[PDB]
């Protein structure tokens, strides 16, 4: 009924979260195919104009057969749309919701032995701010837009004069929503962090808080710092567009450079926002599969705190080519790879933990071991963009690309998927065959392999992002990148049939702690679902 | 001319080099490159030995260490001595890059939506550059007959396609060009792969990039900042001349 919608508990919260930033990731990974369809081959196939003077419903279907060139017209627009619109979705509407709002919401209370969080109601309604974000963007899709087409083709980071010029609304619909997901992720994190100080156990002081439980509360601060300074950007985005303001306008006084450093200022904290509840996630699987406590508990925690304070001073590390000077290039170069220290820390403790062990390889262990050897490759390609003089070439390059996909959708997406196989059973009483989330593991970690790591080739190459076609040369390697994504997206809708053979007709859950001994906290002392009033 | 600044099929490396900024760029990639290759080739070896010595069908009893502080301390120093080697040969690279010296010869490029336009003042010579294909040349920013033969005729063939356009920058080789780089309208970005320079051009400021080619050759370069509709369709051409030929270009715009 309706009343999963309008309950305040944390547990049901985070289980709206979990299947919303489901549904909307498989929305944006849609996308991304038919992205890989149009990048297959060089030479426009699918995006025509000519499909524009059918039906909304008729020109979709036109969309998605390939016509000769000599028949299709390049729409560039419809291009432009499509990577924004996936890229929005991902940043704000997928996987935050999903670790923060979702396993956050869901275990930080569990962890720390709450019964639910400081403020319920507060908490039901960062949900639906996150469902109305959600709705704007996605009706942005749909709006008048730049070119006399809908929707707004700018890129997730809206840069200006290109977003305060772009023509019709749909910008505005993409900042509304921007603003309700900020709104979301605030609201969270004020619950977040009134919970983590207010509402611990009796004798669970905060060096016996599990690892988890401080990744959401390191995570919760910097969201309160990066997404007021984005809700400023945006909003002087949204006057220069509607009232005569020129922020970032030259012919009155403006600097579209201004933007960038406002927007990167929350942009790398965000990034940093995405990645560490995957951190903890990461801590407890390896603890339970390789039968040994974490190791280094402190520094763990100090290293995750070292990383999101590092986190607010390096964001001109995204504007290496936008005119910033010598001493400038110089100081965010160092500033970003100090950041390595503490991230290799917290790497190296995780094979420290593997170290004496007695490891199963079941599948929560498998997306964590992927996690850690994928990572790596997607931080050390981090590593050789902090170098401004490398980054001079790369930049805007698809070897940017082949580096965020990695640390994204190769590191924290295997945290999202290790954190499902580990507590699925404990969220819903039944469990999943282990057998068919192996397969899973292994389609997903062999094709997203192939849809990345060639795109190293393209950027070396010199393929520039946000391009709807390319030069002859590309073809090889946009090939093969688009068969890695073909065989992704297989991976995906066999993981959805998973968790709904899982839900509806899954292995029944008996134990409390249907893992092992060395799943230590809280959550594993109760049932399988845990009851509907904790503590 | 030779076609030397362009990606080749199947290519995995940069693009050939024609200038010594580029060559610093190669070197610096090639000595991170197998540093941090070294680092994954570690991390993934310790994983799947850790993997392998103790699984649980092999090491049945899991040992309860969580400390060892001569090797924690000893991962923390060697990643800081590793990134000041690498610190230590990047910035001289990148103080080479930014610090521009006195020009030989001076351009003036400007981003429009969506074409480049060149001006040279010292020799009062401007001109417009689109891609062979876009509307400016009768096409709509596709392959066709007509662009192929456009292509033929410019001294391309059909592979430069997206990369070629109806005027090119021409430049005496072995001479410092300085190249400044704005906006007209909405963010661009000016490179060329082969010299390891990229500005972005952005309206109401003035950037300045600097190469020296070594080669004569035609050299290729696309629009690196999203800017609208044809952001794909607006790419650059760098022809690198002898001193003798640039000074007959030169002298093929003068208006007597
Ligand atoms: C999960 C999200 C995420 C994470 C975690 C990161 C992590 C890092 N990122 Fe990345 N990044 C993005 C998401 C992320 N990034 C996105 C989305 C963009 C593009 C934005 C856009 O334009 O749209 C981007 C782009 C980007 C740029 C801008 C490049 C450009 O546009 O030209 C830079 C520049 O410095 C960079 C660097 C780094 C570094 C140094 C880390 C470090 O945190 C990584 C450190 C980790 C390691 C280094 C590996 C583990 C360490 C060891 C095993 C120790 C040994 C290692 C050494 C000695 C080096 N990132
Ligand atoms: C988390 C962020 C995220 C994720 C997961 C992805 C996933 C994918 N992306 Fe990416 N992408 C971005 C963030 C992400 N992307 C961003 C920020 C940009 C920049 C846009 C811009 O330039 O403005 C971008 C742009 C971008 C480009 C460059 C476009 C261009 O320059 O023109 C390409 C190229 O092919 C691409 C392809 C893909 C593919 C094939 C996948 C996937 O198909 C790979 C396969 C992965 C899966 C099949 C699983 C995904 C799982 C989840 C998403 C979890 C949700 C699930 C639960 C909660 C249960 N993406
Ligand atoms: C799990 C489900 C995942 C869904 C994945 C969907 C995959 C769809 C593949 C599209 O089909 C191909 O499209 C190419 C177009 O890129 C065509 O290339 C050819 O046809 C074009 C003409 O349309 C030419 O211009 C090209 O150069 C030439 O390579 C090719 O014939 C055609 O078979
Ligand atoms: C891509 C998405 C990823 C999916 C993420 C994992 C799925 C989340 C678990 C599913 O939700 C659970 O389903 C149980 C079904 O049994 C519920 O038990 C409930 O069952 C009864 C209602 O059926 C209630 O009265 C009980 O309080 C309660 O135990 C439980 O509340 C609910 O949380
Ligand atoms: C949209 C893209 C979707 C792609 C879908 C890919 C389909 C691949 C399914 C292969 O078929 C399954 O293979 C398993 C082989 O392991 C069998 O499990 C068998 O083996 C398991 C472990 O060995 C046992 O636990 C099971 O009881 C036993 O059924 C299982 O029966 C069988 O149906
Ligand atoms: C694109 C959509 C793709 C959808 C993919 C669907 C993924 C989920 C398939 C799960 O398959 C089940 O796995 C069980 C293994 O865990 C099998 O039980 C088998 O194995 C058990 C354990 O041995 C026995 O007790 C059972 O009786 C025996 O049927 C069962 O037959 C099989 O159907
Ligand atoms: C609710 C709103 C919309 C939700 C969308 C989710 C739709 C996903 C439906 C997938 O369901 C699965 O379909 C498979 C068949 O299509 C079955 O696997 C069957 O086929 C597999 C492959 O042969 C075998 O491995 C399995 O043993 C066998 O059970 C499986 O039982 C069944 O659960
Ligand atoms: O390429 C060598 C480079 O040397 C000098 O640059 C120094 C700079 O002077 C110091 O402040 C140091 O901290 O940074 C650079 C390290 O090489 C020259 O000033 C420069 O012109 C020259 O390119
Ligand atoms: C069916 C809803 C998900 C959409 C899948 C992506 C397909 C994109 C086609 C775009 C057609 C242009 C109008
Ligand atoms: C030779 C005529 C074209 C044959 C290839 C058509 C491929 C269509 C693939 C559609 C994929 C939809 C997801
Ligand atoms: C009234 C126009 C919008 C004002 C938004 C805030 C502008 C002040 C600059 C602050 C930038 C964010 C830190
Ligand atoms: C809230 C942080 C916003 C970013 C601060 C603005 C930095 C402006 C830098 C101007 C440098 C001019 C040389
Ligand atoms: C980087 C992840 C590698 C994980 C290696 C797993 C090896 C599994 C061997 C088979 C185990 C029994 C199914
Ligand atoms: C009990 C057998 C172990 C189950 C392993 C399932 C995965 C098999 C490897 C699949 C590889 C697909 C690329
Ligand atoms: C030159 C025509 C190439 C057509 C290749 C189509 C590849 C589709 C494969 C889909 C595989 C999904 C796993
Ligand atoms: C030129 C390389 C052919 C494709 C390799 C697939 C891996
Ligand atoms: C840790 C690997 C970083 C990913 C970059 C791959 C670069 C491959 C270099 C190939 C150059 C061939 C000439
Ligand atoms: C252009 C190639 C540069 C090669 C640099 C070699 C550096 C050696 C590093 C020591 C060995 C680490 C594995
Ligand atoms: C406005 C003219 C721009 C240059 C057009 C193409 C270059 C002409 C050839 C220059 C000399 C080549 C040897
Ligand atoms: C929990 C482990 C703490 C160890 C740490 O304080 C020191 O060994 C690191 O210098
Ligand atoms: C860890 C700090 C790295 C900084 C280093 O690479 C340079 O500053 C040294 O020249
Ligand atoms: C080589 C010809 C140079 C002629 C020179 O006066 C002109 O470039 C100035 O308009
Ligand atoms: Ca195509
Ligand atoms: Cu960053
Ligand atoms: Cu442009
Ligand atoms: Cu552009
Ligand atoms: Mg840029």
């Amino acid at each position: 009924f309706t009343r999963w919608f309008m309950s305040t508990n944390h547990k049901d919260i985070g289980v709206l979260y979990l299947f919303t930033g489901g549904l909307v990731g498989l929305i944006s990974v849609a996308f991304t195919v038919y992205m890989r369809m149009e990048l297959m081959a060089p030479g426009v196939q699918f995006m025509c104009a000519e499909h524009l003077e059918s039906g909304l419903v008729k020109g979709f279907f036109q969309s998605l057969w390939p016509s000769a060139v000599e028949n299709c017209t390049p729409n560039g627009h419809l291009w432009n749309v499509m990577i924004t619109g996936h890229g929005i979705l991902m940043m704000f509407f997928v996987v935050i919701p999903a670790l923060f709002g979702g396993f956050g919401n869901y275990f930080m209370p569990l962890h720390i032995g709450a019964p639910d969080m400081a403020f319920p109601r507060m908490n039901n309604l960062s949900y639906w701010l996150y469902v109305a974000g959600t709705s704007l963007a996605v009706a942005s899709l749909f709006a008048p837009g730049g070119n006399g087409q809908l929707g707004s083709g700018i890129g997730w980071v809206l840069y200006p004069p290109l977003s305060t010029s772009e023509s019709g609304y749909s910008t505005d619909l993409a900042i509304f929503a921007v603003h309700l997901s900020g709104a979301s992720s605030i609201l969270g994190a004020i619950n977040m962090i009134t919970t983590f100080l207010n509402m611990r156990a009796p004798g669970m002081t905060m060096h016996k808080v599990p690892l988890f439980a401080w990744s959401i509360f390191v995570t919760a601060w910097l969201i309160l710092l990066a997404l007021p300074v984005l809700a400023g950007a945006i909003t002087m985005l949204l006057t220069d567009r509607n009232f005569g303001t020129t922020f970032f306008q030259p012919s009155g006084g403006g600097d579209p450079v201004l933007y960038q450093h406002i927007l990167w200022f929350f942009g790398h904290p965000e990034v940093y926002i995405i990645v560490l509840p995957a951190f903890g996630i990461v801590s407890h699987v390896i603890a339970t599969f390789a039968k040994k406590p974490i190791f280094g508990y402190l520094p763990m925690v100090y290293a995750m705190v070292a990383i999101g304070v590092l986190g607010f001073v390096v964001w001109a590390h995204h504007m290496y080519t936008a005119g910033l000077s010598l001493t400038q290039q110089s100081y965010f170069m160092m500033a970003t790879m100090v950041i390595a220290v503490p991230t290799g820390i917290k790497i190296f403790s995780w094979i420290a933990t593997m170290w004496g062990g007695s490891i199963e390889l079941k599948t929560p262990m498998l997306w964590a071991l992927g996690f850690l050897f994928l990572f790596t490759v997607g931080g050390v390609t981090g590593i050789v963009l902090s170098q401004a003089s490398v980054d001079r070439y790369y930049h805007d390059t698809y070897y940017v690309v082949a580096h965020f996909h990695y640390v994204m959708s190769l590191g924290a997406v295997f945290g999202i998927f290790a954190g499902i196989y580990f507590w699925i059973g404990k969220m819903s009483g039944r469990q999943y065959p282990e057998w068919a989330g192996k397969l899973h593991f292994w389609m997903m970690f062999v094709g997203a392999n192939l849809t990345f790591f060639p795109q190293h080739f393209l950027g070396r190459q010199g393929m520039p992002r946000r391009y709807i076609d390319y030069p002859e040369a590309f073809a090889t390697w946009n090939f093969v990148s688009s068969l890695g994504a073909f065989l992704s997206f297989a991976s995906f809708l066999f993981f959805l049939g998973v968790i709904f053979y899982t839900l509806t007709r899954g292995a029944r859950v008996t134990a409390n702690n249907y893992w092992n001994e060395h799943a230590d906290t809280l959550e594993w002392t109760l049932t399988s679902p845990p009851p509907e009033h904790t503590f | 001319l030779e076609i030397i600044g362009r990606p080749q099929p199947g290519g995995t490396g940069f693009q050939p080099s024609a200038s010594p900024v580029a060559t610093q760029i190669h070197w610096l990639d090639g000595f991170i490159l197998v540093i941090i290759a070294a680092i994954t080739i570690f991390v993934t070896l310790l994983i799947l030995y850790a993997v392998w010595r103790f699984h649980e069908k092999r090491n049945k009893v899991p040992a309860r260490f969580t400390h060892n502080s001569p090797l924690a301390i000893a991962w923390t120093i060697v990643p800081i001595v590793i990134l000041v080697a690498i610190g230590a040969f990047s910035l001289p690279v990148l103080f080479n890059q930014q610090e521009i010296p006195e020009a030989d010869v001076t351009v003036k490029v400007t981003g429009y939506q969506w074409y480049w336009g060149y001006e040279y003042p010292d020799e009062e010579i401007s001109f417009e550059s689109y891609m062979i294909g876009s509307p400016a040349t009768g096409g709509d920013n596709r392959m066709s007959p007509e662009v192929e033969q456009q292509l033929i005729e410019a001294g391309y063939s059909r592979d430069e396609f997206l990369l070629a356009t109806d005027t090119a920058m021409v430049v005496p080789v072995n001479k410092t060009v300085v190249v400044q780089v704005t906006g007209a309208d909405v963010i661009h970005s000016w490179t060329v792969p082969a010299f390891g320079v990229k500005q972005d051009a952005v309206p109401g400021r003035l950037a300045q990039l600097w190469f020296r080619a070594e080669r004569e050759g035609i050299f290729f370069g696309q629009c690196s900042e999203l800017c609208g509709i044809s952001h794909a369709y607006m790419p650059i051409t760098v022809k690198v001349v002898s001193e003798e030929a640039y000074a007959a270009w030169l002298e093929q715009h003068h208006h007597h």
